[PDB]
């Protein structure tokens, strides 16, 4: 007994931003898929004719999730665009911000937007304690007690008790639901962890703050390189590093156990949500001209051929309009980038989203995290795959596991884990700058009349550029080609499936009112839908 | 979603970058968990809800519908251009939902430079036609409490939140609707680069030793005499605010900033 017929899922919550998921199913599986992004705003249409420096400020409010990553990339684009060579010291602070950034990010993605396709929160409150707390003690080197997760079940019945559910308000659980498989004491486990992560995100996010001056949307960078004097104290250096040593803790010893749990209890989602191609950028440089002196390198890989890597070539990238709400159906590179507004409605003239469809070579590339881990991997990243490889073999998987919705909620894990960690490698090659007499933080520059630049960032999502023209010491264009735009965007005028509407198709779907399968692999590739469209 | 108990929150997105949203997860004492359970009930919230699509627009007509009343808080700009295609949610436009919900509520908050004056979308050439949503939604009445920020410091939308809830009524606003205990100094009276200022004191450069020493950076386009906002005195995140990490104010919690305060390095 299985459904035929389409499914919409409009609003998708627990994203960020405005998508609306359209399937077709026929016997219980995605048969077709299609990815619509529903608000468009036009930050490169705003930013013509402005100051390339006022360009961090406007495209940093692209996205309040993924927060400094776009003044980032545009300070990179700009620094780029007047070849400056900002001092070690003010790579070394955004570096760093952006390490915090990356497990501020990812922490509240796997708990506050991606466990409640899997946690039923309610069921929670039929839990033994007790048992539950063995069961936490014995996956993590953090001691839990009986009375430490009563705690949380005692306050969960007062609130279901209230009749007021809040954000669980008719989850897709509620009641129960053929597709949730943990028992009680996990999910007891996971929602007590769900609430710590509520406070420990806090500390997640003011280590950004230290330096940065304020957590969303930094304020601390500049042409040439950083503002942030203080950033130099000892005193600021030991609060960051105080913060971030709690923040590696948590996904040391509560997320990364949590996600190892999780993922054995739904090993049957190996099998779905798999991908073909692969692109990442590379982050955390040495030399902000030269992306393979970054921590994890560069790389574009196809149909799954990991002995095969390509260089990235920024000249591959075009970025279609054939099925998007935008003039005509002339692929563009950035720096030749077009933002023309023209909306036909749903599939009106067979377009259906604000998104642009960005292809590399002609093909549909998923990046992020997944991409980030199996690329470094297959480079010979020492950390990246001691981590991986003591993943696959706490769940008793191989390699080809990693193909999958599972397997790119696993990475996203993998990477906060190898982030945490260099870090602190990061914070102690600043210190040792410090100590040797370089107080430098800014470099001086001047702007040219006429440029091309492009900045890079790695960010928790993926592959991230800016792209500027200057023209009379102005901006002439800007283009954003953001991670989202192209794992979400919609197909090409080769009419390509992108990542995510292909990794649909074959989904099951036990109750199509319900559709928490189809959440899953969407939410597994953390969509933010404001980066996509910008 | 809630009856009674808890006052019911009705949060929407507008046109947003969804960071006023996570300015509201970085509130401290009371921490948003606290906030969530005890103080207030959540029973709107895109970011976090666990229910999605038709279900979660079940949530929203439940709560909207309850005879015990409920607040919006309202996060974006509302797209107004081309009758209001350029933002829907569940193939509805937000400007028709904010047109239905927002006066059926007790109280409205508009949460973020974008909701109270349009922001970064409603930039020039506001291709979308923006607005704040006292702009656009005037002719019907509605008047939300203003608080302001690109995002505004959540200790101002707790503690706006907090007074409603205690007495009924929103505190003292000023011209622009925001709340006199929040907005009502400068961001430069407040500022410790101030006796700099006076004495003439200024960065001429990020990279100089005036930068270095902490001198003020009017020079280099500080927008803290033009700008009412609480920075210097709360700080974000308990920790810091802009001009400490040695950059200027760029005037985020003032209408129109985008094209009033630019070029931000310039004065
Ligand atoms: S006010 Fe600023 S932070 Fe808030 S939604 Fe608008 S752009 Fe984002
Ligand atoms: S740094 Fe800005 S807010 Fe501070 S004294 Fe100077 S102009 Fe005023
Ligand atoms: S930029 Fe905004 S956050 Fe405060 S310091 Fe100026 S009003
Ligand atoms: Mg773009």
């Amino acid at each position: 007994s299985s459904y035929s017929g389409p499914i919409v899922v409009d609003p998708v919550t627990r994203i960020e931003g405005h998508l609306r998921i359209e399937v077709e199913v026929e016997n219980g599986k995605v048969k077709n898929a299609y990815s619509s992004s529903t608000l468009f705003r036009g930050l490169e249409i705003i930013l013509k004719g402005r100051d390339p420096r006022d360009a961090q400020h406007f495209t940093q409010r692209t996205c309040g999730v993924c927060t400094y990553t776009h003044a980032l990339a545009s300070t990179r684009c700009v620094d780029n665009a007047v070849g400056v060579h900002i001092p070690k010291n003010a790579t070394y602070i955004r570096n760093l911000v952006l390490g915090a950034q990356y497990l501020h990010d990812h922490i509240v993605h796997f708990y506050h937007l991606h466990a409640l396709d899997f946690v039923d929160v309610t069921a929670a409150l039929k839990a033994d304690p007790a048992k539950a707390a063995k069961v936490a003690s014995s996956i993590s080197p953090r001691k839990t007690t009986a009375a430490d997760l009563k705690a949380v079940q005692d306050k969960l019945k007062t609130f279901v008790e209230t009749g007021q559910l809040g954000p669980f308000t008719n989850a897709y659980f509620l009641g129960g639901h053929p597709a949730y498989y943990l028992d009680p004491e996990t999910n007891l486990i996971a929602t007590a962890h769900y609430l710590e992560a509520l406070r420990l995100q806090v500390k997640a996010a003011r280590a950004m703050a230290v330096f940065g001056a304020k957590n969303p949307h930094t304020q601390f960078t500049v042409v040439g390189g950083v503002t942030c004097y203080d950033a130099l104290t000892p005193q600021r250096i030991a609060e960051f590093e105080a913060l971030w040593k709690e923040t590696k803790a948590f996904v040391d010893e509560v997320y990364i156990p949590d996600l190892l749990v999780v993922a054995a209890a739904y090993k049957d989602w190996t099998q779905y949500g798999g991908t073909d191609n692969f692109i990442t950028f590379g982050e955390f440089p040495k030399d902000e001209y030269d992306l393979n002196s970054r921590f994890f390198k560069p790389g574009v890989v196809f149909k799954r051929d990991f002995k095969n890597i390509k260089p990235f070539d920024k000249m591959q990238i075009e970025e279609h309009v054939r099925h998007s709400w935008y003039e005509g159906a002339e692929a563009r590179h950035p720096w030749k980038g077009q933002t023309q507004p023209k909306y036909t409605d749903l599939h009106g003239d067979d377009r259906y989203s604000w998104m642009k469809a960005p292809r590399y070579m002609g093909e549909p590339m998923e990046t992020g995290p997944l991409a980030q881990v199996l690329i470094a991997y297959s480079q010979g990243h020492p950390k990246v795959k001691a981590v991986t490889d003591a993943v696959l073999a706490k769940l008793g998987v191989g390699p080809e596991a990693l193909f999958s919705t599972l397997g790119r909620t696993a990475a996203r894990g993998i990477e906060t884990a190898v982030i945490a960690e260099y870090v602190g490698v990061m914070l102690q090659e600043y210190k040792d700058n410090i100590a040797k007499g370089d107080n430098v933080i800014c470099a001086p520059w001047e702007m040219p009349k006429q440029a091309e630049g492009v900045g890079f960032v790695n960010a928790p999502r993926g592959g991230l550029s800016h792209w500027i023209r200057i023209e009379d010491g102005k901006i002439g264009n800007f283009q954003l080609v953001v991670p989202s735009t192209w794992t979400l965007g919609p197909r090409c005028d080769k009419n390509k499936l992108s990542p995510v509407e292909a990794s649909l198709i074959g989904t099951p779907v036990a109750d199509a009112k319900r559709p928490v399968e189809i959440l899953r692999t969407v939410h597994s590739f953390d969509p933010c839908i404001a980066c996509g469209v910008h | 979603l809630m009856g009674p108990r808890r006052p019911s929150v009705v949060y929407l997105h507008n046109a947003e970058c969804t960071g006023c949203s996570e300015s509201v997860l970085r509130a401290f004492e009371p921490y948003i968990d606290t906030l969530i359970l005890d103080t207030l009930s959540l029973d709107y919230h895109e970011t976090i809800m666990a229910a999605a699509g038709d279900a979660a627009e079940a949530a929203l007509e439940q709560a909207v519908n309850s005879p015990h009343g409920f607040i919006a808080v309202v996060e974006g700009g509302i797209p107004t251009a081309a009758n209001g295609i350029y933002g829907k949610v569940a193939n509805h436009t937000m400007l028709d939902i904010c047109s239905r919900i927002l006066p059926k509520a007790q109280a409205v908050i508009a949460y973020g430079t974008c909701a109270t004056f349009g922001g970064v979308q409603a930039a020039k050439p506001n291709p979308t036609g923006a607005k704040g949503v006292n702009d656009a939604l005037k002719h019907l009445g509605v008047k939300a409490i203003n608080i302001a920020g690109c995002p505004p410091n959540p200790y101002n939308l707790v503690g706006t939140i907090v007074y409603y809830l205690k007495n009924k009524a929103a505190p003292e606003l000023d011209s622009l609707n925001r709340p006199t205990m929040f907005f009502g100094q400068t961001v430069h009276e407040q500022c410790p680069r101030l006796p700099h200022f006076d004495a003439g004191e200024f960065a001429p450069s990020f990279e100089s030793e005036e930068a270095r020493k902490g001198w003020c950076l009017y020079e280099l386009g500080c927008k803290g005499p033009v700008t009412m906002n609480n920075c210097p005195k709360i700080k974000f995140n308990q920790t810091n605010w802009p001009v400490d990490a040695g950059h200027p104010c760029i005037g985020c919690s003032e209408p129109d900033f985008w094209d009033a305060m630019t070029p931000f390095y310039q004065n």
